[PDB]
């Protein structure tokens, strides 16, 4: 129907103390049948961390594009990107095609090595900065995770409280969802390692 | 010389080569003569083989039904002069229902000759006409040089030895212009000014071309037996 | 619409595609294939659009093999799962666009595995342990998930497909008239001639 | 027009030769004096770059070292600039083929793309060719560690060692007597240097003066590293073979 | 040097040989003359006849542009034929947009570009005609005689071809007799004399006088040619003053 | 027309040169003397402007620019050249860059942009190379500051200490022996002077001598206090007032 | 030979064409003068009208760009019409795109630019013309840049051109010596035109009347030429004086 | 939204709020919706939030090109008229609707300017989508002859005006002065109202209570030395 | 909207009104619809807003050029390129145009651009939406010639009934007045006019 509703799909992300931890689901449909039980729908160019919602293509495309343009930049300046500027990207490929645009969501969480601070960032279509220093939702359920995570999350976490609630937050909303669910990851980002968790959690 | 190489380069002496060069080339090819009364233009041409075996060549180029030329020079590049004239007297009587003016048709060939030389890359070219032709305003007789001035004549030839045929109209200037409708007549003028700048080849029913176009007589080629009879 | 289905087995591909060809309001023929032999180790079978599906199997068969002369040595189907997804993205945002939904079933003969991906029309490569396209998804995609063992051999397999077919008949409101089946194994393509 | 400014920089010469071109050789074997060594176990470059004082930077010299993707690195001999545009275009081209088929790209085909580029400077539009010619140093899986050197016309070739840059003259012979098969890369790293100490015309082959750098598929599993050296690992490396 | 061998390449000196080169080939045209009157403008020009072979008066000289400005022109007559064809889209484009008939002082700036463009790049060849041009606007008359380098200016009268000399001297001598003007109906009679005395020097062939002008006066500010009775009582008037 | 200036000017020699290559560093050697120290914490870049006449002030001529907020940029050459270059310079800049990363560019990348219109400028035909040295001298965030000398050929290098013009030579070696390792801001400035003033001539004023660095952030000339993210520009000129004290200290 | 009839380096580091543009330059024999006030900018030039037929009106050297805009061009006429037009142009387009008349500065800094890709294209020759240009900008006061073949420019607080330039130059420097200020002191624009003229007849030491001179004044928003009547009314109070 | 813009005697004052809403979900409680043309040219914006946001940036590098070109501050108008065209360039799709506001050295401005490329002056004018509830108050309160105090004193309670009666107006509001012949101050959260009521109870989980299927260390690092 | 402009003996008088509607609610009240495009060739705009306000500027431009280079160009001359630019963009733009200026040869001329595009000579015009309801007002009372005082009342009392029986029309009236003498803007409060 509407092209961003086609095979769903749902990102959080939440800072916390020294940590940001970035969540979906696996779930791949096309309309009301379920496709696939893997997909994921994050991907990470260097310590940044990227994950894209809504249209089922231009996910891809639009993956391999950012593959494409973070790759000519560790070549140029000989470092990795830092996710201030990175998120300043985000928005500068969007806005090209303006017309006719991508129906995408996209989603960045990482951590400034230089400086030490959590930082997150969000999107849309047309694709705007979307400062917060609390915590981004994106998708389908997107109206659904905005309440609940506001409900439960606390001012400040330690890395694995905020792996608490990042997980009943992501599971419970999915559950009231036509198009999510079968299993979830919550990857948990320190300065020095990468966690990735699958998440038991209902089918149906 | 040394300005020569280029049609660019304008000389210190104050001509271009290039230009003398192309009005060279005529003088070279075969004879052909233009005249012209009030009700009739004739054109004669000398038509030439290139052996025995060899077939006579045309020189008489149908471009409507009150016009025509005749070339004498680089017969290829004659072919692309005589094409443009076709197209731009179709274009004025398809939009503007009006026969093209001969005089009209004289500005339009030396503009685009002009524009030609001009040009880095061009080269003249290098081809005289006579065009003839009976329209509203009466009969004209107009030289096509390779330079691009357009002169209004009575009478003219262009070609080899030319100047013997010149000779003759001038004593005959005062005889033909007040000729009349009277066809056989002023064509036999024609054919008696080409005898006197030939040197030998006589001519034969193969050599000659007679071409007229009138009052009322749209433009007409003659050869085989039809000039048969103005030998 | 057209039945093509696709199931991975333990060390081979089986394909099945539908054989009828139904432009308007008769069938005009009745066995017709809708694939093309890529390489010698990747088939690809295609069905969707009347009249785009032709010229865009040969659009990908031709620019495939040229690859494969220019280096003596083919791509594995993992990447000739890749370039179809490509042209099939440039297409959607075009003039015209093709609607054409695929399988590329290819054995990888570097990791000697057997490999299925789903390519949708829009643009998604997905790999999938077995999959179909149409409404062919409806009705298959339950008997699989019953019955399937990773552990199956290439003769499970066929006994497996053979309920597949006789279900959809069951079930399905139009006429496909039987499948041909396609083996896709390490030891080369070769075809079962019973159903 | 432009007659009396023709340069006719494409043209046959009556030996069969293109004159332009011939010239372009030259140009290269002026410069300073690369060396490529490949091993059974990695591949080495190590480069010579010139004019320098100690007044000069050093430490964030590059000049003559440059990565394309995380597999394939080049030197290069002749002039700066003109290699300078044949990167950016090369890593744009390594780059599009990993955007399509989603792997990357042999060391062949990515040399034969940068040969093609510099055989139609030399076609038509009498551009001036450019003062390049690079070793390429890469590692697939088809063939392993491979090394390719290409010319300033087009032509290009592999090889088990090579050279490029002043006295490929006297570097050449002393290396063919020295190549080995059971070479490791602590074998070939010292059999580099040795040779630039011998065909430099400097005073003497020192750390101020090297660029260096390996590749292992070794060192960290199977999972191919590279390595360029800070000059505080050169400095190092100079000391463990006894040059000073 | 082999700056003659060049177009449009500085040499030591300043100079640009072309250009120079273009004012030899002026030198080889006819006489023309351009009157300015106290209200209007009149212009002649010496028709050299080849051969008693030619048509009376059908290879005019005088191309006028739009509907009141004419234009004559000496040197090389193809060349001519073609900054003439130019000055028409400029003429028809100005009165597109603007909606009025173009000024005299706007025309001469625009001709003047074109000319001066042929200088820039040395891949096209300079323009070996010299032309006087003019006529009358809402300002009133204004005379204009344009060179080969890109440069015009405003004249009493001017001349240029061959006999050009001659001209130049006579001219001098209308101005100085009448510091407050020549009128229109004389200043065609005295333009004729100017031709039958700077044809002396060309007297190798007969030629035939042609004259125009165009006069806030006479004509309605259009241009026209002199013909009729005025064309031969202005024949006859230069005929009895060399003799 | 048959415009036909496409075949490149530039050639190589039988020799191995690029003969235009060669002769525009001789239009290099024979502009105004003009240097580069970096330092620990900022840069120093200096030259003279010399009038052209007496009735003339320069003060409107600048042969120092700003590039961006913190790289600057002076010259060694031809007049013309060094402007049209610059602002070139800072339009590929902000559009290559600045648009699509949010930041300036660091300062290694800007000079990577300069080099490649210097290489256009001697590979397609009809143009004659440019005739200029710059020194752009810079500093972003993760690498330090930094120093570049950019030729016409479109060879770079960083360097540590560098001059470079009319009285080059000299100046070098009198760069060698002062310079080391550790030094103030001030004492760069300091030795700037007294080696501008061997191989310069004419008079020696505030208004004929150009100082200026990278230094620190300032919050004076941020524009707009109140937000304490944005820090402000490096790159600052040294005013007139300032240089007639440096010259107590000569 | 090649370097010698294209814009390409010698083997001497100085590009012939271009200095021969400089010797161009001087070939219409005609001297300029621009001085400043402290409310305006005078320039005057030499007319000289060659013959009896050209007329006078339409002889000039002094061009009116914009409205706070004028210039006076030195040189071969054909170039200076290219210029002018040009100029014209530039300050249409400037007033359009950001809306506001173009300074002085920027339009002489444009022509600048626009000098230097004449060099360096190879079938383009640079225009053999010295270009001064005068105002009273809106927020500097009286300007003037001139621009030179090449491409270089430089602000000036007077300033001389022609043949024979350098008594003029020579003069005006003892002038600003003595008196220890930029321009011209005094505040009326008649004074200083007077100054002006003055300052040329002891300068090339040779007598002009009304029609030898020719006249521009720049104040702030108008720019204005004199007539004949009002260069002749001038030479009165000089003689008074 | 609401964004007032207010001259006074000696500059101009431009405020807003800082909830950014996206449907009737209120996307982020902060934001900056003050942009910075130049250092002494805001702006801030209504409409799609995008579409400002990128057309600022785009108009903000050829301002800052121009203004080292022409070597003077830019001035109010220039930035203006550039907008005013490249909007009309495009027939309005660019839902743009911009108070650009600043000073410079010819003196005090404020315009508007609408997606189709109509543009205004005013001594107050309001845009956004409270800015009915904003104009109100201005029509009454506002009079010539302002100071500095008072002035923002004026559009404080225009912007509270805004936050009570508007619901896409909320949260913190910003202000940003700019003064002739001063630098510009930034005064970000000029104004806290409706600070969050604490909750009820903590709701810290235990470690441990979510299921998890399996675990993974998936190192993103760079090939590693060994 | 009600745009008018009126001829006499000395020049031609130009009048507007200022308010700017969009719709129900009132966008500005003091709108500014006389428009300088040479010196002493003035202006109104009605329609769009959007769409005369780019003209205008285009206009202004193409006239600023013909300035430099021919001298000054006839109140006839720059009607003719708002006729250029609408004939050629009649399908997007939307634009009533009243071109009015004072030559010192042939006095005050106005000509009116209707939204086909076309120039109309007149001896008054008025144009724009609130104009409609004043046609029949502004004929009957038309003197050719007066004096520049009456005029001033012929155009306040005209534009007063506008105001009155339009909608979008209101706010304070600014006249323009172009003669030798230069030009002067006059302006008149509510209470001035309201009352008579």
């Amino acid at each position: 129907s509407d092209p961003s509703s086609i095979n769903g799909g749902i990102v959080v992300a939440m800072t916390g103390k020294d940590c940001v931890a970035i969540a979906c689901d696996l779930r791949l449909g096309s309309q009301s049948l379920g496709v696939s039980n893997k997909f994921e729908k994050i991907f990470h160019y260097g310590h940044v961390f990227l994950g894209i919602t809504g249209l089922a293509t231009d996910v891809t495309t639009l993956n391999e594009m950012f593959r494409y343009k973070t790759n000519l930049y560790k070549l140029k300046e000989e470092r990795a990107i830092e996710p201030e500027t990175f998120t300043q990207l985000v928005s500068s490929s969007l806005y090209e095609r303006r017309f006719g645009p991508y129906f995408v969501g996209p989603v960045v969480a990482g951590i400034n090595s230089k400086s030490g601070k959590p930082f997150i960032a969000g999107f849309d279509l047309i694709g705007c900065i979307d400062e917060a220093k609390d915590f981004i939702v994106s998708g389908t359920a997107s109206d659904q995770l905005f309440g609940m995570c506001e409900s439960l999350y606390e001012p400040n976490l330690e890395p694995e409280d905020l792996f608490e609630t990042i997980s009943q937050a992501l599971l419970n909303a999915a559950d009231r969802d036509a198009l999510s669910g079968w299993g979830a990851v919550v990857y948990i980002i320190k300065k020095d390692e990468v966690v990735k968790r699958y998440l038991k959690m209902r089918q149906d | 010389n040394n300005y020569d190489g280029d049609t660019v380069t304008f000389s210190p002496t104050g001509r271009l080569f290039q230009v003398e060069y192309a009005l060279e080339a005529i003088k070279q090819g075969s004879v052909t003569v233009g005249l012209r009364s009030n009700t009739h233009a004739v054109l004669v041409a000398l038509k030439r083989n290139a052996d025995e075996l060899s077939s006579y060549q045309k020189k008489i180029i149908k471009c409507d039904e009150h016009m025509g030329l005749s070339l004498a020079g680089l017969a290829p590049d004659a072919r692309v002069l005589s094409n443009y004239l076709r197209q731009q007297c179709n274009y004025s009587s398809l939009v503007f229902n009006r026969k093209l003016a001969v005089e009209r048709a004289g500005h339009l060939l030396c503009d685009k000759a002009q524009k030609n030389t001009q040009s880095y890359g061009g080269r003249p070219y290098g081809v005289g006409l006579l065009i003839i032709g009976y329209d509203k305003s009466g009969a004209h007789l107009l030289e096509f040089q390779p330079s691009g001035n357009v002169t209004e004549l009575y009478g003219t030839a262009i070609g080899a030895r030319s100047q013997g045929a010149k000779t003759y109209l001038e004593r005959t200037l005062d005889t033909f212009i007040k000729i009349d409708g009277n066809p056989d007549e002023l064509i036999k003028a024609g054919v008696e000014a080409i005898s006197q700048s030939l040197r030998d080849e006589s001519l034969t029913v193969d050599n000659l071309s007679i071409a007229i176009v009138g009052k009322d007589t749209p433009f007409t080629i003659y050869d085989g037996e039809a000039v048969a009879k103005y030998i | 619409m057209d039945i093509i289905l696709g199931i991975r087995v333990q060390d081979s591909v089986i394909l099945a595609s539908s054989k009828a060809v139904t432009r308007g309001i008769s069938v005009l023929k009745d066995s017709d294939d809708k694939t093309r032999q890529l390489s010698p180790h990747t088939l690809m079978s295609f069905a969707g659009e009347a009249g785009d599906t032709v010229q865009f199997a040969e659009y990908i068969q031709a620019n495939i093999q040229l690859y494969s002369i220019r280096e003596d040595y083919e791509l594995s189907p993992q990447a000739v799962s890749s370039f179809v997804r490509q042209e099939l993205a440039k297409s959607i945002r075009s003039r015209r666009p093709y609607q054409v939904n695929v399988l590329i079933g290819g054995y990888d003969k570097k990791k000697n595995k057997p490999e299925l991906y789903q390519i949708d029309y829009l643009g998604t490569k997905v790999e999938l342990p077995y999959g179909a396209h149409g409404y062919s998804g409806f009705y298959t995609f339950s008997l699989l998930d019953h019955h399937y063992r990773p552990d199956m051999t290439t003769e499970e397999g066929l006994d497996l497909l053979k309920l597949c077919v006789q279900e959809l008949e069951k079930r399905m409101p139009m006429d496909f008239k039987g499948v041909i089946v396609k083996i896709v194994d390490k030891d080369g393509i070769r075809q079962v001639d019973d159903f | 027009g432009s007659r009396r400014y023709d340069s006719r920089t494409t043209i046959f010469s009556p030996e069969g030769r293109l004159y332009q071109v011939e010239y372009a050789l030259e140009s290269i074997s002026h410069a300073g004096t690369a060396i490529g060594i490949m091993a059974s176990d990695g591949i080495v470059l190590a480069a010579e770059r010139k004019v320098t004082s100690t007044l000069l930077e050093q430490d964030t010299s590059t000049e003559k070292l440059y990565k394309l993707n995380d597999k394939i690195a080049v030197a290069v001999a002749g002039l700066t600039a003109d290699a300078e545009i044949l990167i950016n275009t090369a890593r744009i081209h390594a780059q599009n083929y990993l955007k399509t088929y989603n792997e990357d790209i042999p060391v062949e085909i990515l040399v034969r793309r940068l040969s093609d580029i510099k055989q139609g400077y030399t076609q038509h539009g009498g551009l001036r060719p450019f003062g390049v010619s690079f070793i390429y140093a890469g590692y697939d899986d088809r063939y392993g560690y491979q090394l390719y050197t290409s010319n300033p016309s087009g032509n290009y070739t592999g090889w088990k060692a090579i050279s490029v840059g002043a006295n490929t003259s006297a570097a050449q012979t002393l290396l063919q007597m020295d190549y080995k098969d059971d070479m490791k890369v602590d074998d070939a790293i010292e059999l580099a240097l040795k040779t630039l100490s011998k065909t430099t015309d400097s005073s003497a082959l020192t750390y101020d003066r090297l660029e260096f750098a390996t590749i292992r598929k070794g060192a960290n599993d199977g999972e191919v590293y590279q390595k360029i050296f800070k000059p505080q690992e050169i400095k190092d490396i100079l000391v463990k073979t006894g040059i000073t | 040097t082999g700056y003659d061998l060049s177009n449009s390449v500085f040499s030591p000196d300043g100079r640009n040989f072309q250009v120079e080169y273009a004012v030899k080939a002026v030198e080889n045209g006819t006489t023309s003359i351009g009157i300015k009157c106290n209200d209007g403008v009149v212009f002649a020009v010496e028709k050299l006849i080849t051969s008693k072979l030619l048509v009376p008066q059908k290879n005019v000289k005088i191309q006028v542009v739009d509907r009141h400005i004419g234009c004559v022109y000496s040197g090389l007559i193809p060349d001519g034929r073609h900054l003439v064809n130019r000055g028409r889209e400029e003429a028809a484009s100005f009165k597109k947009l603007y909606k009025t008939p173009i000024p005299i002082p706007a025309f001469a700036d625009r001709l003047g570009q074109y000319v001066q463009a042929h200088t820039l790049y040395n891949s096209v060849r300079p323009f070996g005609v010299s032309t006087i041009f003019g006529g009358v606007d809402k300002n009133g008359a204004h005379l204009y005689m344009l060179e080969p380098s890109g440069s015009y200016w405003g004249y009493k009268g001017a001349a240029t071809g061959k006999g050009r000399q001659s001209a130049k001297a006579e001219l001098e001598k209308l101005v100085d007799h009448h510091p407050e003007g020549l009128s229109a109906r004389e200043a065609v009679k005295q333009a004729a004399k100017i031709i039958y005395l700077a044809h002396e020097d060309n007297k190798e062939k007969d030629f035939e006088l042609e004259i125009s002008w165009c006069s806030l006066s006479e004509t309605n500010g259009l241009h026209k040619f002199v013909k009729g009775d005025l064309l031969q009582e202005a024949i006859d008037f230069a005929q009895k003053e060399i003799n | 027309m048959t415009d036909r200036y496409s075949f490149s000017l530039t050639t190589f020699s039988p020799s191995g040169k690029l003969g235009q290559i060669d002769y525009a560093l001789t239009a290099v050697k024979q502009g105004v003397t003009s240097l580069g120290i970096k330092a620990t914490n900022g840069v120093v870049i200096a030259t003279e402007k010399k009038s052209s006449s007496p009735l003339a002030m320069s003060e409107t001529l600048s042969k120092v620019s700003l590039l961006t907020p913190d790289i600057g940029a002076v010259y060694s050459g031809m007049g013309p050249d060094y402007r049209v270059l610059v602002d070139k310079s800072r339009k590929v800049a902000h559009t290559s860059y600045k648009r699509i990363y949010g930041e300036y560019p660091p300062t290694k990348l800007l000079v990577s942009e300069v080099a490649k219109i210097m290489q256009e400028a001697t590979q397609s035909g009809g143009v004659r190379p440019f005739g200029v040295s710059l020194l752009i001298a810079g500093h972003d965030e993760f690498n330090g500051f930094s120093l570049y000398q950019v030729d016409p050929s479109g060879s770079y290098f960083p360097w540590k200490a560098t001059a470079i013009g009319k009285g080059s030579v000299a100046a070098k070696t009198f760069l060698e022996k002062r310079w080391n390792d550790e030094l103030e801001l001030e004492d760069a400035i300091h030795i700037a002077l007294l080696t501008l003033k061997e191989s310069v001539e004419g008079e020696f004023n505030g208004d004929t001598i150009e100082l200026a660095i990278i230094g620190d952030e300032n919050p004076d000339l941020l524009g707009y206090t109140g937000i304490p993210t944005d820090k402000g520009p490096r790159f600052r000129k040294l005013t007139s007032q300032e240089i007639n004290d440096r010259l107590e200290a000569l | 030979g090649y370097d010698r009839h294209i814009t390409i380096f010698s083997p001497e580091g100085r590009l012939y064409q271009v200095e021969y543009a400089f010797k161009a330059t001087n070939q219409t024999n005609i001297n300029s003068l621009a001085v400043r006030g402290k409310d305006c900018t005078v320039v005057i030039s030499q007319k000289k009208v060659p013959d009896k037929l050209l007329d006078p009106t339409t002889v000039s050297y002094i061009f009116c760009i914009s409205r706070t805009i004028g210039m006076v061009v030195n040189g071969p006429i054909p170039d200076a019409r290219n210029a002018a037009l040009r100029a014209k142009a530039e300050a249409a387009e400037f007033r359009y795109k950001y809306g506001y008349d173009m300074p002085c500065d920027v339009l002489a800094k444009r022509m600048a630019n626009l000098s230097q890709i004449y060099t360096q294209r190879a079938y383009m020759r640079p225009l053999g013309v010295i270009l001064t240009f005068v105002s009273v900008d809106e927020e500097l006061g009286p300007s003037i840049y001139k621009t030179d073949p090449a491409g270089y420019y430089v602000g000036y607080k007077a300033t001389a051109t022609g043949p024979k330039q350098q008594e003029i130059t020579t003069n005006l420097e003892n002038h600003f010596k003595k008196s220890k200020i930029d321009h011209i002191n005094e505040e009326s624009w008649e004074k200083v035109v007077e100054f002006a003229i003055t300052h040329m007849i002891d300068a090339l030491g040779t007598e002009f009347s009304k029609n030898d001179l020719e006249v521009g004044v720049a104040t702030k928003d108008k720019f204005f030429t004199l007539s004949a009547e009002n260069i002749e009314e001038r030479l009165v109070a000089i003689a008074e004086q | 939204t609401t964004i007032v813009g207010v001259k006074f005697n000696n500059g101009v004052v431009i405020a807003a709020d800082t909830r950014s809403t996206q449907g009737p979900i209120v996307a982020d409680k902060n934001c900056a919706k003050l942009h910075r043309i130049s250092p002494k040219i805001w702006c801030a914006g209504a409409g799609t939030a995008a579409d400002t946001e990128a057309v600022t940036q785009l108009i903000g590098s050829n301002i800052e090109l121009h203004s080292l070109y022409t070597s003077r501050e830019p001035r109010v108008v220039s930035a203006l008229q550039m907008l005013k065209q490249h909007l009309f360039k495009y027939q309005g799709h660019i839902g743009a609707y911009l108070i650009v506001a600043g000073v410079d050295p010819t003196g005090s401005h404020l315009f508007s300017i609408h997606a189709h490329g109509s543009t205004d002056v005013g001594y107050y004018l309001s845009l956004g989508s409270g800015s009915l509830a904003a104009m109100a108050v201005l029509e009454s309160h506002w009079k010539q002859d302002l100071t500095k105090e008072e002035a923002i004193k004026l559009a404080s309670d225009a912007i509270q005006a805004g936050i009570w009666n508007d619901l896409g107006s909320g949260s913190n509001v910003d202000v940003c002065v700019m003064e002739i012949g001063k630098d510009a101050e930034y005064l970000r959260n000029y104004l806290t109202p409706n600070v969050r009521e604490e909750k009820q109870k903590s709701y810290k989980f235990p470690r441990g209570t979510t299921a998890v299927l399996k675990e993974s260390i998936v190192n993103i690092c760079d090939i590693q030395e060994e | 909207t009600s745009i008018m402009a009126v001829t006499f003996k000395d020049g031609v008088i130009l009048g507007a009104d200022s308010r700017t509607t969009t719709g129900a609610y009132i966008a500005n009240r003091v709108t500014d619809k006389l428009t300088r495009v040479h010196d002493k060739i003035w202006c109104c705009r009605s329609g769009s807003a959007a769409d005369t306000q780019a003209i205008a500027d285009i206009v202004q431009y193409h006239l600023e050029l013909y300035t430099s280079q021919y001298g000054t160009p006839s109140t006839e001359t720059a009607a003719s390129v708002f006729k250029e630019l609408c004939y050629e963009n009649k399908d997007n733009l939307t634009a009533g145009i009243i071109v009015a200026g004072y030559d010192d040869k042939n006095k005050g001329e106005v000509y009116t651009i209707p939204l086909g595009g076309s120039v109309h000579k007149l001896p008054y015009a008025i144009a724009g939406s609130g104009s409609t309801f004043i046609y029949g007002y502004c004929d009957k009372n038309f003197r050719e010639n007066m004096s520049k005082e009456e005029t001033v009342d012929f155009i306040k009392h005209s534009l007063s009934q506008a105001i009155k029986w339009d909608g979008s029309s209101g706010g304070v009236i600014r006249m323009v007045v172009l003669t030798a003498a230069g030009v002067e803007r006059l302006i008149f409060y509510p209470d001035e006019y309201e009352q008579l």
